[PDB]
């Protein structure tokens, strides 16, 4: 899942569920091709702050 | 800044001697072998000749090599006047020796040769040269002057080509 875009989540002991990673739908550049510059949500947060 | 450096000093030589010498010239090229035969002498006169530039101390400033050929007239063997011609050296020799001449300063004496073999002889002058050498400096960048609203600033980040572009049009100077 995660390589196919959709973001995945965790869950621990304890009946919690946590976040794993957290990625964008971004996977295909322009000309088709795989990009991971916006992978991370991480990155396009950082890119706006 | 050698070209005013040259003037300086020819018009040092002009103020110094006035009418004793017949002219004055800047002479293009050291003295050759066929320069006699080519000139317009017309002696008693003195010719300012730039004989390069040697690396100075710094990277800003040179050691320039000038000259000064002093020309006269030797009919029958016999120089039209010794005294004068000596004169003229010594007081060539003296008024521009220490003495600044626009951005060259520190004028050193260097070199005086007779400088007289036979295609002058018989060409009825004597060149009595005198070489110098002064610490010019290079002319200073060129400065530059401008004044244009700050108005825009386009920022680019520098992502993959064929990535979706992101960059900021700022527009500064906006009141919203």
């Amino acid at each position: 899942l995660l390589f196919d875009g959709i973001s995945t989540f965790n869950v621990n002991d304890g009946g919690e569920m946590q976040i794993e990673r957290m990625i964008t739908m971004y996977r295909t550049n322009k000309y088709g091709d795989s990009d991971p510059s916006y992978l991370n949500v991480n990155t396009i947060a950082t890119l706006s702050y | 800044m050698l070209e005013e450096t040259e003037a300086a000093l020819l018009a040092r030589v002009r103020e110094l001697f006035g009418a004793t010498l017949r002219q004055v010239e800047p002479l293009t090229g050291t003295w050759t072998n066929e320069d006699v035969h080519r000139l317009f002498l017309a002696p008693p006169s003195v010719f300012l000749a730039w004989m390069g530039c040697g690396e100075g101390r710094t990277r800003r400033e040179v050691e320039s090599r000038w000259a000064f050929f002093v020309v006269a007239e030797l009919l029958n063997g016999e120089p039209v006047n010794r005294p004068g011609i000596y004169q003229i050296v010594e007081r060539l020799i003296a008024g521009v020796n220490g003495q600044t001449f626009g951005p060259t300063t520190g004028m050193r004496l260097t070199q005086v040769r007779n400088l007289c073999d036979d295609n002058r002889i018989n060409a009825g002058v004597v060149l009595y040269g005198v070489l110098f050498s002064g610490t010019t400096p290079l002319p200073s960048v060129v400065d530059l002057d401008s004044l244009d609203d700050y108005e825009r600033h386009w920022q680019t980040w520098k992502f993959p080509d064929e990535t979706p572009e992101f960059a900021a049009h700022i527009n500064v100077n906006q009141e919203k």
